[PDB]
């Protein structure tokens, strides 16, 4: 079911870099015909560095945005629009608005919405 | 992260790139080059530099295209300043003048020993200009043509066809200024604005680098068939009319939508033009998204190497 | 280097495990020439989940234990004994000590302590 | 989570069962079958089945296997309910008596009619026991094997081999206890203790369904090599020395170890293992981690459909 999941890293930022990368690894091969979209990932996330995780580069797409709120709505809009089957939100703070927010953009998109917290 | 300069030589280059500083283009530092030092005050580039001061004393080439390489060669160093640092550089102007057709092929000189790689983006004349002008420009396309990695040469004359009646001196002009555009921020969106990871900056350099004469051709679409009505569009677009994608030894496209692009769209984008160019031709089909973008699908396709 | 780290996941529990799986799956292909140790995993982990998530069946080995306290000291062993490129555990609540004595066990054994809340 | 039963048949059959059920034999229900009301009295196994006490009268037989089996064919009832809800069922006795030798084979029927997996571990009588239990012994094994996946053969002249100078009589039926209570947990502990994922209770069933005749040896060591000298230790144990083991057509390997068990160590074993199975083989590898165990290293090897 369509819905909102989140996933927290903690410890060394280059431990949690290389535990991520698999995660994207697999979600970027992912059977559904769709975009896995990320969105205003952290200045980390270059695109040299994912394609070194060896991520799918014919289908990501990478899309950036000036702040938090602008991101929310960013990830709203690409899961509502239901392009992608995954949409990776680095939000942090993230009420349990936004969570809502984000939850029901996905279900209209068919699509599942994750956000990243690392530190 | 890759320093992108624009510089517009001339007048005509002049307000190529100062439309191209009120319009889109964004993430390239543009430059006006010019000898008549008045039209070097009134304009939206950030950062002027007047050619040869001594030789014109800020009065314009008269266009001669010898006093505006001469011009030129008098600021040889100024030139290399300015560019010093780029990673590209583009390099516009109207060719049939003084300054523009005279000092370009000079600044495209300068910035081919610096290993800079080098894109010319220039017009032809309009027929309606007359015979001088045009016979000054071929002259200088051909010296031009020998110190750049690419070399599109935009004739006018196709721009007064596609006006048809909307035509009028200005409209023609800023026609013009607009294609200008198109190419500048086609090709540089995709190195500044890429919204994939599949195309970096050194493979579009293997697309422009040491390629010699190229084209391109822009289309759009909106609606369920837009992927398929966009490229063919480009393709069929005049400009590209008498070009033999087959031919070409590169194929830079840039496909420009917002967040309504489908995974399909952007394979369709890639059938279609690998349909039409040859096994044997470099092709980098990069992707921007426009956040604020919607139901529009822009295809630009730059044929480089022709022949 | 040698360490502590912590992945958390918060939705449905089929989406978790879904999450979690491509981890493990890297991890059981680790290059380093050792064992990837799973200290007492929650009953969704069986065996039968394992193997059908794709991890290296060869590769890894799964230690149960009756409690969180339990865990906590065959983790530290585990870790401390140095025949495991990375040991995981899945242990909540987690106090400061215990983070702690996780971390000096991962140094002591040259591995990778990685606790999973779900 | 699979129901696995132990039935000791006999006088020896119930003391080898209660000297499991007393020491390191766990997740496996105890039952102890006897003609003997007497032996059945205050034992460990939680689990009594009086055979025969119409044929019988509880006072057992004597040493008549003929007796013994009748009183297996009046309880075939009771035989059934106590083996009701098995996954898997070990029998084990000393062929060469009454009870033993001819209520197993009925008890193996049932088992059979029921669809439960069934290993036999029994012992061949010692040769000071005489040449009339040694025929009786061999009797009821071959009526055994007609209805057992796999029937494990305990030849009780090797223990004297292995206890050597330390040999007595209690010493070797203690010994006799012991080395049955190894083959029930060697096999039971992949089932219900694997510290790995490879191998499943199918696989189990695999290597002992159908397959005929079978024997084990056992081997441990301690220190750098442990790996090695366990398993060839367990290789040339006198109770597989008339095996060849690349005859077998299933090998089923226990490993087990403390969390000091290296990745290396556990290759070790596999490999020493395909060296000696043929490729026609089914192989099939446990490990068991003793959470607190530590040096010392097992290897357990049952070779089944021998031949
Ligand atoms: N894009 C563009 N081209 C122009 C414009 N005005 C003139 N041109 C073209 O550029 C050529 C050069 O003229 P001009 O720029 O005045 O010459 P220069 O400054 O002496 O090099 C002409 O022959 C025209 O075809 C303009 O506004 N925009
Ligand atoms: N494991 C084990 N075997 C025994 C023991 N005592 C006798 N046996 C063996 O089992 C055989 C059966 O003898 P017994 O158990 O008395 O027969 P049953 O009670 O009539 O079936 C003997 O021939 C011995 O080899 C014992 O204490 N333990």
């Amino acid at each position: 079911p369509a819905a909102f999941s989140e996933l927290s890293l903690s410890g060394l930022p280059g431990h949690c870099l290389t535990l991520l990368a698999p995660i994207l690894r697999e979600l970027s091969e992912e059977q559904d015909a769709r975009w896995l979209t990320l969105i205003a990932p952290p200045a980390s996330l270059t695109h040299e560095w994912l394609r070194r995780a060896g991520l799918n580069r014919e289908r990501i797409l990478l899309l950036q945005a000036k702040d938090n709120a602008a991101a929310l709505a960013l990830s709203c809009e690409a899961l509502r629009l239901g392009r992608s089957h995954t949409v990776v939100s680095w939000l942090e703070p993230l009420s349990r608005a936004a969570r809502k927010q984000l939850s029901r953009a996905a279900q209209l998109g068919q699509a599942q919405s994750l956000n990243i917290r690392l530190g | 992260t890759a320093v992108i300069k624009v510089i517009g030589v001339g007048g005509g280059g002049g307000n190529a790139v100062n439309h191209m500083a009120k319009n889109n283009v964004e993430g390239v530092e543009f430059i006006c080059a010019n000898t008549d030092a008045q039209a070097l005050k009134n304009i939206a580039a950030r950062t002027v530099l007047q050619l040869g001061p001594g030789v014109t004393k800020g009065l314009g080439a008269g266009a001669n295209p010898e006093v505006g390489r001469q011009a030129a060669l008098e600021d040889r160093e100024r030139i290399s300043e300015v560019l010093e640092g780029a990673d590209m550089v583009f390099i516009t102007t109207g060719m049939g003048g003084g300054t523009g057709t005279g000092a370009a092929p000079i600044i495209a000189e300068v910035a081919k020993e610096m290993g800079i790689l080098t894109v010319a983006v220039v017009t032809r004349p309009f027929p309606f200009e007359g015979r001088k002008r045009m016979q000054i420009a071929d002259e200088g396309i051909r010296a031009l043509a020998e110190s750049v990695d690419s070399l599109i040469t935009i004739p006018n004359e196709k721009l007064l066809t596609i006006l048809g009646k909307d035509a009028s001196l200005l409209a023609a002009f800023a026609k013009a200024d607009d294609v200008l555009a198109g190419a500048v921020r086609g090709i540089s969106d995709i190195i500044k604005r890429p919204g994939m990871i599949n195309v970096d900056f050194a493979d579009v350099k293997t697309v422009m680098s040491e390629m010699g004469m190229a084209m391109m051709g822009t289309g759009c679409a909106s609606g369920p068939n837009r992927a398929r009505e966009a490229t063919e569009a480009a393709i069929r677009n005049p400009l590209l009319e008498d070009v033999n994608l087959q031919g070409a030894r590169g194929i830079l496209v840039n496909i420009t939508a917002g967040p309504d692009l489908s995974l399909g769209e952007y394979s369709d984008v890639g059938n279609i033009i690998e349909q039409f160019a040859s096994e044997h031709a470099t092709v980098k089909v990069g992707t921007v998204i426009d956040a604020d973008m919607r139901d529009e699908l822009h295809v630009t396709v730059v044929a480089t190497g022709l022949g």
